[PDB]
């Protein structure tokens, strides 16, 4: 029993974190086989922040300009190249700790673990979701650039995020590991802002199922609704539309608890229209949307506490 | 007001 | 910017997790140097659950009765002994991955990271606090017995918790690594229940400082209060008393933000008496008490966002 | 109703 915002164990990723210094700029890199991946911003100059032609900046560089430190061992850079907004630094030593891994790009609404890092040294691990507006609500300070986000599947690390910058609202933007930004953001200090966000409806429903599995049932009711009437109310509360695929994905949870998806939707409708009236769900006084159906199944017992 | 690249100097 | 319930990177602990099987019971153990630490419940019989004389049960055992598996390698048990509610299994091989470590017992109100484990395999990591009533609100399923809680200080792991059982309210109880329970609980399936809990006041105040550091200021007011009038209102809301030592511990945060502790207490008093009226703090509609002053300082910028 | 030791059988 119990439900927490759980991250993946970070060990496999800790063993790939290195420090990359170019000039007076230091940030984190990801060392996999004989390549170190890091934000290309490492080559940017303090005055170039506004608009840095990275192609020129990289042309002006040589391998010896990149200081790469794996803990106490310096790695010799033997090649450098740019891939969109990340830089690939070939080094003369393959990381003996390289896990099995993949570079995957995730969808808004999916979750992942973040290993926050400073000077190549892991600092903390936490879970979050890719927001509908392609930002993440992370916890990052200066120096965290190059920290990565990931999901672990049978000892295989799927890297999905590299941290690049903080937007004016204090939320965070970055790239996949091919260096392509999530959302309409660029690696220059401009007036870019997050667009309007929405709540991830399928996740809220998954979390309500988690709550039932854990014995919170006060929000349940005898009513059911149709997908369209539900989505009509969702729109009015700035919730993503619920699709039939979401209903299908919630199937297993619906079977475990005996509560049909459209019945749970009627509960969500009431909570949106009425609030929680003094009450909490799984320790929260807000409807939580950063737990996918998969996260719930993985964390929660296969047996419901009836 | 303006975006912040989070390197370290 | 940003504030998340962040855990310590779990790598150092992952490299110590093993599987311990005795009979048909399997659980997790902690392998440090040439000793494996695990709950003594591993020797308990299905029918002995009610009241197991563990001293007899252990006398009836021999070294070859303990199956210890470090991943794919079986460890040979060469000695066994009981230390309160944990069992010490001497093995013929010192863990090459043993970090620098300490066994420390924590205080109610302090936080730590939990590495949830099943069959010796780490499953997830999350942060929580030792509650005033000596339970923890964890996320654990059958098989998680022997998972450990820890805090990391300069590459030194301070182990503070080993998981043992779930109480009827779905909260969790365990021991320090010397095998002494936190709180008035025993390792037998009885009707033991958590006592009444309270909110950790100094932590709530630390989190309000985190919020100010992160730009949530709506709950602030021009008022200040005396420690006694504050504690008079705290008691009435089932909050721990605030002491002068708590005020001193909150000093650094008070200086960073320019908000005196007793001024922040006036904000807390209002929030308790009035609620949040539609509003949230750091993404929560509840007052959060699982972040110590230390956690806030470590996660939050040394510079306040004025 | 009763406490649960969380081993695995």
């Amino acid at each position: 029993s119990g439900f927490r915002k759980m991250a993946f164990p970070s060990g496999k990723v800790e063993g790939c974190m290195v420090q990359v210094t170019c000039g007076t700029t230091t940030l984190n890199g990801l060392w996999l086989d004989d390549v170190v991946y890091c934000p290309r911003a490492v080559i940017c100059t303090s005055e170039d922040m506004l608009n840095p032609n990275y192609e020129d900046l990289l042309i002006r560089k040589s391998n010896h300009n990149f200081l790469v430190q794996a803990g106490n061992v310096q790695l010799r850079v033997i090649g450098h190249s740019m891939q969109n907004c990340v830089l690939k630094l070939k080094v003369d030593t393959a990381n003996p700790k390289t896990p099995k891994y993949k570079f995957v790009r995730i969808q808004p609404g999916q979750t992942f673990s973040v290993l926050a890092c400073y000077n190549g040294s892991p600092s903390g691990v936490y879970q979050c979701a890719m927001r509908p507006n392609f930002t993440i609500k992370g916890s990052f300070l200066n120096g965290s650039c190059g920290s990565v986000g990931f999901n672990i599947d049978y000892d295989c690390v799927s890297f999905c995020y590299m941290h690049h910058m903080e937007l004016p609202t204090g939320v965070h933007a970055g790239t996949d590991l091919e260096g392509n930004f999530y959302g309409p953001f660029v690696d220059r200090q401009t007036a870019q802002a997050a667009g309007t966000d929405t709540t991830i409806t399928v996740n809220v429903l998954a979390w309500l199922y988690a709550a039932v599995i854990n014995g919170d049932r006060w929000f349940l009711n005898r009513f059911t609704t149709t997908l369209n009437d539900f989505n009509l109310v969702a729109m009015k509360y700035n919730y993503e539309p619920l699709t039939q695929d979401h209903v299908d994905i919630l199937g297993p949870l619906s079977a475990q608890t005996g509560i049909a998806v459209l019945d749970m939707c009627a509960s969500l409708k009431e909570l949106l229209q009425n609030g929680m009236n003094g009450r909490t769900i799984l320790g929260s006084a807000l409807l939580e949307d950063e737990f996918t159906p998969f996260d719930v199944v993985r964390q929660c017992s296969g047996v419901t506490f009836q | 007001l303006l975006s912040q690249l989070q390197g370290q100097s």
